């Protein structure tokens, strides 16, 4: 019965598949919020040039 | 039928199950002593238990530091990595030298990942946007037909966008994956097959199998591609991802904190039971050709505990070192390089090794050769190299099926010398009769 | 009349190597002359490259300049044909901007190997009898015929879109491909109505097709794996391929090029076709470039590599040792050299004989004795240019002929290498930097 | 044994520096052998280290090579923990297409400096068996907590972020108080019953609402790169920073002395080790005798062997290819060779971290040959001998298994015999 | 140009110098090494550096509900 399903098509055995990527997902890198900040400086001593 | 290679008659070092290597046999003869040696680095291999274990294979030209390296390959097979590399490739215009090395560094460690893949397929029955203001999509619906049922399904409005991407419409054939959110449309339901004479469509059967389907694979992939992926990402989103994306790619100066978090990462997969790793071997042909810094950054590379086994080879006498201007030593190579080294001698042929080899050479390529071209063959090989007498084969063959012949004789052999010269003796041309 | 954009160059007059069916080379034949050892070697490598079976062999060609070492190389190419690769370049132009010398060399090594891709299509052609678009969605219906048959479709809704935008009307020979839908009109079989005004381009006709109206055909396509390498490199990484944008392609791309390209193989989609990489002036090329051929060599994809230079016992670049033709023995080993000799008195009357002919010059025979001597005196090339300047002085004096004398004014007025420099050191204060 | 990805190296059986309290070495302790004067002051420079009073301190490590200042260095790395910074490079890695030899010196030097951030979080918890929301949106938390169940009244004006991120019967989820966030824990066992790599744990405990503090150490370098682009911190993992204006380095370390001065961060101060510092040139140690003089500085540690010789980038020759006045400005730790004794400890050291037995006349045999050739070389000539035995299937290695390997694998004294017996055959002398 | 030999307060003069200026002054340190950019000549940078050298200091004010 098993040769008989190979000579009617290899499929039926062994079917052929969709090759794909390995997602691997983000990493998900921790911080502090005072990283952020950071540059900030203030109102009554900053920007408007 | 395959093209035939310089090391294409190589199949394996041909040792006996004691270790000891047999004459002649696996493409490979003579040189016993370092194929036991080879063998003794093959045995260090399959443990996977050292890193940076490092060895140089150290000859005259031609006797087989190219051929050995690869009866390596050939003895682990194809599941054991095996990168092999040229000293001058570390010269990129895009990335330092060391970035180079440490990248083949990382393509020789393998990782046989099992990944459970959620996939959903069937002909696409309707397809309905939901959205309110928090204006915008919160999700789709979508349902899905197959031969064994048919399902509603509620996904995600980057799913939706990249439905809207494909042209998806009802009786539309459709395949998602939902690890990445790739989606392909193989075409049109068969059933909408007859309702034209002539359509541009291209139409699929229905599919067979459940609507969502759950299944399990083993991936091959290296940490260089952990690292690469991770470094340049091309599987978000978000429009920044996709701004970014077009720009010129270009190789990056890879950080060791992400080699270290990809390092964490797969400890984790490997104490999940996920994943197996699978370190190789990495080959630097031709090292004499990596400068001082290469070398010196080497020190410290071939120390790490992840690093693989690297097999390096050279030709050179007491050649100066390049980068150094003015200092001589061994192999042209450092000698602080050299101590973390073994060093495998590799030893010229004696004449009959030579015909020996030529034999080989001669049924590998499909030719048939006389005893007597056989030994001028040899003869010429003797005096000349061993390469030059190989490379005679073909033309000499092609030269007899010409006359009609089906094998080689002398006066082929002699013609095709007649025609074509060696290096000493067009040497000697230059140098004599200038 | 009518200048085409290829003109006499210097090599325009060579259509071939001259050779017999046993390749034994003519004295005179497809404009080649004289070098019959050479030609002979070259016809043999020749056979080698046709036969396709042994990858990575590598020739050079030596001897001093003005003979003939590029011209064989022409021959060479010209004898090839255009089916097989033939990529020709410099020893300079590997040294890019934007990318490596090995890289360069990588994309030159994979641009000389052709993929024949083949596969089945199916197409519908024929006359267009009559259509109707009922737009109000869109409904439609049309009519084709050929020689033999006639058949009405009722058109899908795609299909009309790309009528419409083909705007494909009666009258018009079409052909319609099955798997998409795209339209290809070949001309029409009918004149467009007289009673319009302005839409009166005359055109030309085309016959109406015969047999069935829908037939299965063949079709191959011929690409480098440079192409494929280029294509995948990145998304729109098409463009590089005119732009020359190709930064440093991943490994792992070609590698997974190479395995789809040899299941193609196996699966009887594709064949592999490896041409000829020829460089001339090879003794450009750095250390690390001849080192970086050492291993390219040893691929099973690798083509036949030809190499053309004149250099003696010479420098090799970016060191400061020598070796003969500029080249280090780790290289010439692994190939054969074809020498080249200097001309005889015959072989140059015979080379300016079928100069003058590409050229359209008459000359007598005494012009052709005093311009023989000229060119063994001074040069070949040099007797070569004087024919077109003696051609253009018996022009404006309405000559026929061109005539000793003409020769002799030419010589006058343009000054070879010798002269020059004797003059030169006559002038030797007034000339700079000595 | 499954295969980790870090496997035995060559410096992988040292674990620290072998120092009692008083900085006293001993013979052998943590996988360290020798080296007492420089081990002590080793120890001496990393009782420096961790007080992180005093900026810019520079060492230098020399000797012969094989001498184990290398290994010293690694010692030091594992003695001084992962809790302070701890830079290790090769002087051949700033010579960067990407960057300035000074840039790649600058943010060396900058990883090697730690900024400790200590935050403070409210977080509810519970177990998603069922969820009753409706999506304005109308919701109860329908969640259980071991203590007593997550039923929580919830502000309708934000209840579609629950139902955002796929929250499904079956799960387990976390809720910030101040900040909104949700984050699930998957298929636990208690919740899913009716897949793999989820959480498995049980339903979640405590009093809902529990308080958590949190303890960041970011460097200098992670601080800069962030804030010098929209999305600068992918250039940390891809390393896509071009030359970093000074503009942004100089206000960073303006608002950290700012921080530290207000109590909301502390200087952890590290460790920057530049090992092979000989293939530096001239310009890299001008940069490096004024960078040791901020107040922002780390200790840094030097490693290089040679005797008198040239500078990179010069004709000039001076001791241990630096110029001297670099030299003046750090001191000199000098390691000896090893002794017969220090030489058979380390190769036992050695086989018990690759898991080998020798018989005693295999360790003499090897002691010879590792003061005959190298160290390094009877190190390497280990495992091969533990592979012929295996092959033989013995139990120790013995001295023939010692002699055949030493046969098949060669050092350079007599490579370089066999080498000048066929001169012409090689090439290019 | 402060010169002599090695050790001889050289540096200490300079930032003595920008102490007794005070902070409200432009003091820009800079080696002789950085000049050689990746990105930009070396004459930008030293133009650069002399820009950065000199302050300008704006008064406003700032008005709010």
């Amino acid at each position: 019965v098993r040769l008989q399903r190979i000579c009617n098509h290899p499929g039926l055995v062994e079917p052929r598949h969709p090759g794909s990527s390995y997602v691997a997902g983000p990493l998900e890198y921790p911080s502090a919020s005072l990283i952020l900040k950071a540059l900030e400086r203030d109102f009554w001593k900053e920007a408007d040039l | 039928t395959q093209r035939i290679a310089s090391h294409s008659h190589v199949k394996g070092l041909g040792l006996d199950e004691s270790g000891l290597a047999k004459q002649a046999a696996s493409g490979l003869v003579g040189q016993e002593n370092a194929r036991e040696a080879c063998g003794v680095i093959v045995e260090l291999i399959k443990s996977k238990k050292m890193a940076g274990r490092a060895v140089l294979l150290a000859g005259p030209p031609g006797t087989g530091k190219t051929a050995l390296a690869l009866a390596i390959a050939q003895e682990l097979g194809s599941k054991v990595p095996f990168c092999p590399m040229v000293g001058s490739e570390v010269y990129s215009t895009e990335i330092k030298k060391t970035e180079v090395l440490m990248e083949n560094f990382r393509r020789a460690i393998g990782l046989r990942i099992k990944e459970t893949k959620e996939v959903y397929e069937g002909e696409v029955t309707e397809l309905t946007p939901c959205e309110t203001e928090n204006k915008t999509i919160s999700h789709v619906i979508i349902g899905l037909k197959t031969a064994k049922g048919t399902k509603q399904l509620k996904l995600d409005p980057s799913i939706f966008e990249s439905l809207q991407k494909e042209r998806v419409e009802a009786g539309d054939v459709i395949y998602i994956e939902a690890n990445s959110g790739a989606v392909k449309r193989q075409g049109r339901c068969d059933t909408y097959a007859t309702e034209f004479d002539l359509e541009a469509e291209e139409y699929v059967p229905l599919p067979k199998g459940d609507v969502h389907k759950k299944k399990e694979i083993i991936q091959d992939v290296t940490l260089h591609d952990l690292d690469v992926a991770n470094a340049r990402p091309q599987g978000g989103q978000d429009i920044l991802s996709m701004m970014g994306q077009l720009m010129k790619p270009k190789k990056t100066e890879i950080t060791d904190k992400l080699r270290g978090e990809i390092n964490k990462v797969v400890n984790k997969y490997i104490d999940q039971g996920i994943a197996e790793l699978v370190p190789g071997v990495l080959f630097v042909d031709e090292v004499h050709m990596l400068d001082i810094e290469c070398f010196t950054y080497l020190h410290r590379a071939l120390e790490s505990s992840i690093a693989p086994i690297v097999i390096f080879a050279s030709n050179r006498g007491n050649c100066v070192i390049r980068g150094t201007e003015d200092i001589t030593s061994p192999h042209g190579i450092p000698l602080d390089l050299l101590d973390r080294v073994m060093i495998i001698r590799t030893m010229l042929y004696t004449p009959q090794e030579m015909k020996q080899i030529i034999k080989i050479r001669a049924q590998t390529e499909g030719i048939n050769i006389s005893e007597e071209a056989l030994n001028h063959l040899g003869e010429i090989g003797t005096k000349t190299t061993l390469r030059y007498s190989v490379q005679l084969l073909t033309p000499a063959n092609l030269l007899a099926k010409i006359n009609g012949k089906d094998s080689i004789e002398k006066e082929h052999v002699e013609e095709i010398s007649e025609l074509f010269y060696d290096a000493k003796s067009s040497a000697k041309i230059l140098a004599d009769q200038q | 009349d009518v200048t085409r954009i290829e003109r006499i160059g210097a090599h325009s007059h060579i259509r071939g190597l001259g050779l017999d069916d046993a390749l034994e080379p003519r004295q005179a034949s497809q404009g080649m002359v004289g070098q019959l050892a050479a030609r002979r070697a070259a016809g043999v490598v020749l056979e080698m490259i046709r036969e396709g079976k042994i990858a990575g062999r590598a020739v050079l060609i030596a001897g001093q300049p003005g003979t003939g070492k590029t011209a064989i190389a022409m021959g060479m190419a010209q004898a090839l044909g255009p089916d097989t690769p033939f990529t020709a370049i410099a020893g300079s132009e590997i040294f890019s901007l934007e990318m490596s010398k090995t890289e360069a060399l990588t994309q030159a090594f994979r641009r000389s190997i052709g993929v024949r891709i083949k596969e089945e299509t199916e197409i519908i052609e024929g006359e267009v009898v009559e259509i109707q678009i009922d737009r109000p969605s869109k409904v439609g219906k049309l009519t084709l015929k050929t020689t033999e048959m006639e058949t009405i479709y009722d058109l899908g809704t795609k299909m009309i879109e790309s009528l419409t935008k083909d705007k494909v009307q009666a009258g018009d020979v079409i052909t319609i491909d099955k798997a998409t839908g795209k339209i290809s009109k070949l001309g029409r079989s009918f004149t467009r109505a007289r009673d319009y005004d302005a839409m009166g381009s005359q055109t030309k006709f085309v016959q109406c097709p015969d047999g069935e109206l829908q037939k299965r055909k063949e079709v191959v396509h011929t690409v480098s794996l440079h192409e494929i390498d280029v294509i995948n490199s990145r998304t729109q990484g098409f463009l590089a391929l005119f732009s020359g944008d190709t930064g440093e392609i991943k490994s792992e791309v070609r590698e997974q090029i190479n395995a789809k390209v040899a299941e193609w193989r196996e699966e009887g989609k594709a064949e592999i076709i490896p041409g000829v990489l020829f460089i001339d002036e090879v003794h450009m090329l750095d250390i690390e470039s001849f080192s970086f051929l050492n291993r390219a060599l040893e691929s099973d994809m690798a083509p036949v590599l030809i190499m053309a230079t004149n250099r003696g016992i010479t420098r090799i670049r970016g060191t400061s040792y020598q070796s003969p033709h500029g080249i280090p023995i780790d290289l010439l080993d692994r190939l054969l050299i074809v020498s080249t000799t200097p001309y005889s008195e015959k072989d140059t009357k015979q080379i300016l004989r079928i100069r003058c002919e590409e050229e359209d010059v008459e000359m007598s025979e005494d012009a052709y004795t005093v311009l023989t001597r000229i060119g063994l005196e001074t040069s070949l090339r040099y007797a070569i240019q004087l024919i077109t300047a003696a051609s253009l002085v018996c022009r404006k004096r309405k000559g026929t002929e061109v005539q000793v004398d003409d020769i002799k004014r030419v010589y006058s007025l343009f000054l070879d290498e010798s002269r020059s420099t004797q003059y030169m050191k006559e002038y030797q204060d007034a000339f700079l930097f000595n």
